[PDB]
């Protein structure tokens, strides 16, 4: 505990080479650049409970970012960790227990969506398959808070399976977001809460088995030429699931975001449902609560008896007024059918008396 | 002799040492999509109708 | 380095002076002393860290 060991002097040698190298195993310290990082290894842990700033952390190679409870922030008009992929690659990629942060807080609900904010995401997958994202927390986003871009596939190659799970949003001006031919992936148990818009879906036949959305202005946001298309934008649309979220309180209540999106074409009114799009079908709609939450039936694809919207198993519950209101285009009449429902007395515009059973709510027409 | 670039043999700047150091130059940008104009124009001239 | 030179100034004596100085310092017993004002004997041992 002393280390009385002698020692003799040095003869002016030149000194033989002495290295310290491989001081992190995987792992990946603050204040270091991921890029370098990211680049050699395949596993990447991080230091537990750290404080991180990253801006556009490219990937290249599919990683796994085991976070252990890492915060990353952010400053810039980039987004963090850019992930680009190509077709041929065998391995995945897991991004886990991360708070991604944004550049705010307690955000700006009042100012409008434009060109400036497109960029402001936390993930953006541009054609890497098999990613998941799970455990994470991301507030306080002006844009989106993921992105998944697909490029022009062919083949019947539908296979991109990606999972987002488990995670928790609070003040993104919109929430999981997705590109075009973004085919065939979940997204369920993601609590939502103060978003504006909590799904701008683009690519359709996706899975979500479980979300809550508490206090958020819209919840399904499906029209032409939305934000987030990316490259193949708008093409085969709206195919997806919906079944057994909760989307409470989206009119009335403690909502705060307002109810103009400002669009790049024009700008629309919010409702928790809206859906306006002449060549998409609409999702299967199960077990889904609503408390104080609108829907806008605006246009599908009814034109050769092709599609009819069915609210089954659902819960309505809109008193005040027209909160929580279901609208549809007094063309569409014959093809909303809400069979299977509980309701207190919720303002119905522009559906028929024997399209509903059981019979609830109140029946006006919206002209 | 060369001393190489690590070479500064004096303190602070001798290009626009009175500036604040957050202060820019009238300028064009690129970010994103809109190029930002930012500017600072002494001279006034005329046009008292269209400029 | 490209170029270098050796400076020495050389002191102008009498060439009878100088004969008599040189002939005192071929002696034996007029050997020049010289010694280092250090005087020490360097000796580098290793602290390792901590």
């Amino acid at each position: 505990v002393e280390e009385l060991y002698v020692i003799n002097p040095i003869n002016q040698w030149p000194a033989p080479g002495s290295f310290s190298s491989q001081k992190p195993p995987g792992t990946l310290l603050p204040g270091e650049d991921p890029e370098a990082v990211f680049k050699q290894y395949h596993v990447v842990y991080l230091v537990p409970g750290a404080q991180y700033h990253w801006k556009n952390i490219l990937i290249e190679k599919p990683v796994w970012i085991y976070g252990n409870g890492a915060t990353v922030r952010t400053s810039g008009t980039g987004p963090i960790l850019r992930i680009v992929g190509n077709r041929t690659e065998k391995r995945d990629v897991r991004i886990q227990d991360i708070s991604f942060f944004g550049e705010d807080c307690t955000p700006n609900r009042m100012e409008p969506m434009s060109e400036k904010l497109v960029y402001q995401m936390a993930i953006w997958v541009t054609d890497m398959k098999r990613v998941t994202i799970k455990g994470c927390n991301f507030t306080n986003f002006a844009g989106a808070a993921v992105f998944f871009e697909e490029t022009a596939y062919n083949g019947f190659f539908w296979s991109m399976q990606h999972l987002i799970t488990e995670c928790r949003f609070t003040g993104c001006r919109i929430g999981i977001a997705n590109g075009g031919r973004s085919e065939y992936s979940t997204a369920s148990f993601n609590n939502f809460f103060d978003c504006q818009i909590c799904f701008n879906v683009v690519g359709g036949n996706w899975n979500r088995c479980g979300n809550i959305a508490a206090n958020c202005r819209c919840v399904y946001l499906h029209t032409t030429n939305m934000w987030y298309e990316g490259a193949g934008g708008n093409f085969n649309a709206a195919h997806g699931s919906f079944t057994g979220n909760t989307m409470n309180h989206c009119d009335y209540g403690g909502n705060l975001w307002p109810t103009a999106f400002q669009l790049p074409d024009r700008e629309i009114q919010l409702a928790g449902f809206y859906f306006d799009n002449a060549r998409a079908r609409c999702p299967t709609w199960t077990g889904n609560t609503q408390y104080y939450g609108d829907m806008k039936i605006l246009n599908f694809n009814q034109a050769n008896d092709a599609a009819i919207f069915v609210i089954d198993g659902c819960a309505l519950y809109g008193q005040p007024g027209d909160t929580g209101s279901i609208e549809t285009t007094a063309a569409l009449t014959d093809k909303v059918f809400i069979q299977g429902c509980q309701g207190n007395k919720v303002t119905l515009f522009n559906i028929k008396a024997a399209n509903v059973v059981p019979a609830i709510g109140t029946i006006k027409q919206k002209p | 002799l060369d001393r190489g670039p690590s070479f500064k043999p004096y303190g602070g700047t001798a290009y626009n040492p009175l500036a604040p150091k957050s202060a820019p130059i009238n300028s064009a940008f690129t970010v994103g999509n809109d190029t930002h104009f930012v500017a600072q124009l002494p001279q006034t001239y005329a046009a008292g109708g269209t400029g | 380095y490209t170029q270098i030179n050796l400076y020495v100034s050389f002191f102008p004596m009498n060439y009878d002076t100088q004969s008599e100085l040189e002939l005192m310092l071929r002696n034996a017993t007029n050997d020049q002393n010289f010694s280092d004002y250090l005087g020490a004997v360097n000796n580098l041992y290793q602290i390792p860290a901590g």
